[PDB]
């Protein structure tokens, strides 16, 4: 079975920051750069 | 910019490119529910 | 404030700039953002929905003489851009029959009436001597992103459903400049930048977006207690 | 100097002042000297409990 | 696709109303709600006090002898005045108020003018003591949005005090988007729009005007160059 990322799946980076996906947003709801590029992931600064 | 309103976030944000991993812990493998099912031999309590 | 002048600057069928000026202060975001959201989600397009490869049962397999596995081939097909020249056309089946050795591109599909491939140079598979690739790719028309698990479309038994991303719009950006008319200096200049895959021109997408917003505004009528 | 919180938050909507700017507002019969953000917080609590006093 | 949504209205009096539109496509609650809130708060035509004249008063920060309220408090009360022009041709007026102590001056004490209505005649202006005299000239204009006094700086006579112009009849807007379903569709939106007004225009009237403003602006994307 080919598993796609879904809510409740666990993501992590190499620096010990880990978490589960809680929300998948449509492309038009994400914050975007002035050139129209939307970001892919939003991380809380309170974890740092 | 905020994709919902089109207004900028009131402060500059740290945006960048980060390497993130999808870990082996998936909610697909962990969600479990039971109403009734197998029971133990001696104690007759539900299995685990 | 008088009626703004509308200016259009287009680069081919894939990029376009649309300028509306002068506007009242704050109307750049009032007009620009609702259009961006509609452009990025609600513009109908065409996408590959199902692929059938001869002698292939599922997508977790390889083909003799073909360098790529079925999973990689389907990923290549998801980048195929197909333009329907007939507004009433809802579905098509593109046929590809290739023998190795060769680089099979999107230009290798057999021609169909009222169907145009917008990226003929798209690489699909690499065939080695003794390899053959006979497949039927079904291209449908729709809106949004429909995963293969939802539509589950199979024209035949061994066909493989493909996740469908129907949106023809690739990127949308709008710019608000500080224009001035007469003695009023707080006016807005709105510039919409639209990137499409070529099947729909940016002007066509903008017109469709405006109609969708106009149609939704008619819903604030016939109030009920 | 704002006649009431609604006028103060209307000015914030138009970008005249920020939530953190200290201005003069008339609220509950008092000419307070606070920011629109603190007046907004007071309205948040008042509406949640549905009792301004 | 989805069928036309249902529009319900729950209006209490002439100053508060709730409007629900549902079901909507995913994300259209924000697409419709945000533009309407912006138009409601800045584009609905209204009237406001833009200048006041008080006999013997030099600057806004002084105090009138014989009246409880100071100049700042009186101007604050005037900013709460709701006046409606019954004539579309009428652009500006001046309300005259001559009062003698020790009465409590109300908004009803203004000399009646043709095709001008005080929506709140019980509004308290000032309190006079024995020997207190209030000779006041208030200039009412037509406009939209919020304009600070230092911006327009409108003075009819020397020693006139410009006053912040609260033109917008809409006092506050708060819209809400809820997740709803229609059968097997679970990503539908439910839009609830709540509008507070000063009473000169009903919340429904403001909502209809806001929709028309957005509808009119959408027609500007019509004639390129
Ligand atoms: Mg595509």
């Amino acid at each position: 079975q080919k598993r796609k990322l879904q809510v409740g799946d666990k993501l992590a980076n190499r620096h010990g920051n880990k978490g589960v996906v809680a929300k998948i947003l449509p492309v038009e709801d994400m914050p975007h750069l002035p050139d129209g590029t939307p970001v892919d992931v939003i991380l809380n600064p309170l974890g740092v | 910019y905020d994709g919902r309103t089109g207004e900028p976030i009131e402060g500059p944000i740290v945006v960048g490119q980060m390497f993130i991993m999808k870990l082996y812990h998936m909610v697909e493998d962990k969600m479990h529910a039971r109403s009734t099912g197998p029971y133990s031999l001696i104690t007759q309590q539900p299995l685990g | 404030l008088k009626a703004p002048v509308f200016t259009v600057r287009t680069q081919g069928r894939e990029y376009g700039e649309f300028v509306l000026e002068p506007l009242e202060r704050g109307f750049g975001v009032t007009l620009g953002n609702p259009l961006r959201r509609i452009l990025l989600s609600s513009i109908p397009g065409t996408a590959v929905t199902s692929v059938y490869i001869e002698d292939v049962l599922h997508e977790f397999s390889t083909i003799p003489g073909v360098k790529e596995d079925v999973v990689e081939i389907i990923l290549n097909l998801k980048e195929l851009v197909v333009r329907f020249l007939n507004p009433s056309l809802q579905t098509v089946t593109l046929l590809l029959k290739a023998e190795g050795p060769k680089e099979v591109k999107a230009r290798d599909f057999l021609p169909v009436a009222d169907v145009e491939i917008m990226n003929p140079d798209l690489h699909i598979a690499t065939l080695e001597e003794g390899g053959r690739l006979n497949m039927e790719v079904r291209v449908d028309r729709g809106v949004g992103y429909v995963p293969a698990e939802k539509h589950g479309i199979k024209d035949r038994i061994n066909a493989i459903p493909v996740d469908a991303v129907f949106s023809p719009v690739r990127r949308v950006a709008f710019q608000v400049e500080d224009t001035r008319l007469g003695q009023r200096t707080d006016l807005d200049k709105l510039t919409l930048r639209i990137w499409t895959d070529g099947s729909v021109t940016p002007l066509e997408a903008l017109n469709q977006a405006v109609e969708i917003l106009r149609e939704h505004l008619t819903y604030f009528s016939n109030p009920q207690a | 100097v704002f006649a009431n919180p609604d006028e103060a938050l209307l000015a914030v909507a138009h970008g005249i002042v920020d939530l953190q700017d200290v201005v003069t507002v008339r609220y509950m019969g008092k000419r307070l000297e606070t920011s629109p953000g603190r007046i907004l917080f007071a309205r948040i609590v008042a509406e949640a409990v549905e009792d301004e006093k």
